[PDB]
């Protein structure tokens, strides 16, 4: 009965251009067609958007979404939206009177943290390849900064467009 | 000596009693936060408002409630209900 | 604040 | 009437039968010793145990459990045990041979994340404390964990983190 998608974790929130969310927001889509939030200023409306890590999908499939888009798609695990907001309002709050020292420590940590999350969308190594095919076999990828328990199967055409090197090395391994 | 409200800065649902002097940023940093790790396993469930008082800088802003705001007889109650829909 | 108990 | 919920499966192991539950958290181990102390220096098999990250609890509260303790405690998220076991098998199956360099890479890249996870248990900075104090005179602390963003900070028993992080505490009060 129908297909849902479910929120695993909230990766980030920002103010972005109306409509700049969902499947045209994945970095592989952004790299391919551009960023729907590219322009965005102030000049036009604002919309709080949440970057989403989906259950069953690797980080490259993260997309920006809004509280509205989530409900239009029947996405599950929304109780997780209430906690995130709460937490976020709380820290933007704290950020109001934070020591100059504390704020600095805050910025250094989020910088580092943000770098790690960026790695998750990078193929650190191709470890297998299906032989079904539609000519592009699927590849089992090992993600940078993540355990092997996070490896995932990914469309070959898509992974090759950016991690060709990683798949040529895989084959040189025989 | 009637204190006065110059602005409603924020809003929240917090532990009952997490209002007044003990909620100024300097009181919280010295004595700890009376709202600590609050959720709805409790009421203490009050909708409180972060108030910026007239004649005092933001470090003096405190979280208040209506009986609390009323109890003190503060001026500027008009901006209360005005905020209570916005 | 809770702990494994 | 609460229950608990599996959020994420961290490690897997074979350990002494009965070395599971609350007595296996890092702080319970540092205070009263590991119930898996000696282990496998010859000891009758083990029991395959899983290190669990619980929903609503920071990583210091991680505990080792067996498929049985899980079912007994009637926790939510049981489907996760099935996916973990299946992914673990898929992973083991591509060790067909692999190159010794593939195994070399695997063991290295698995030691890096291993360490990473350990850091989630140590306090990188105390950020606030509670106004109320325990009967023992301890306030609770809001902690920022190493390797995790600020949306992962959590309130924690003050008597708890004092036993190991009395330092960040001292540094917190020192900055005022």
């Amino acid at each position: 009965e129908e297909e849902f998608e479910t929120i695993e974790r909230f990766m980030d929130c920002r103010i972005g251009r109306k409509g700049a969310t969902g499947a045209t927001t994945t970095i592989y889509a952004v790299e391919a067609d551009g960023d729907p939030n590219a322009g965005f200023e102030k000049k036009e409306p604002g919309e709080i958007q949440y970057l989403i890590k989906w259950k069953g999908w690797s980080h490259i499939h993260n997309t920006w979404e809004t509280e509205e888009t989530l409900k239009q798609q029947n996405v599950r695990g929304m109780k997780k939206l209430d906690n995130y907001k709460k937490k976020d309002q709380e820290t933007k709050r704290w950020l109001k009177n934070a020591s100059p020292e504390d704020v600095e420590y805050y910025n250094c940590q989020q910088e580092l943290t943000d770098d790690l999350h960026k790695q998750y969308q990078i193929v650190g190594r191709i470890i297998a390849h299906s032989n079904q095919k539609s000519g592009y076999p699927d590849y089992y990828c090992k993600w940078q900064g993540l355990p092997y328990s996070e490896c995932s199967w990914e469309d070959g055409a898509l992974i090759s467009k950016k991690f060709q090197a990683m798949i040529d090395e895989y084959f040189s391994r025989k | 000596e009637f204190e006065t409200i110059e602005r409603f800065m924020d809003c929240r649902i917090g532990r009952k009693g997490a209002t007044g002097a003990t909620t100024t940023i300097y009181a919280v940093e010295a004595d700890g936060d009376p709202n600590a790790g609050f959720e709805k396993n409790k009421e203490p469930g009050e909708i409180q408002y972060l108030i910026k008082w007239k004649g005092w800088s933001h470090i003096h802003n405190t979280w208040e409630t209506e009986e609390t705001l009323k109890q003190q007889n503060v001026r500027g109650m008009k901006k209360l209900d005005n905020y209570k829909k916005k | 604040a809770r702990t494994k108990q």
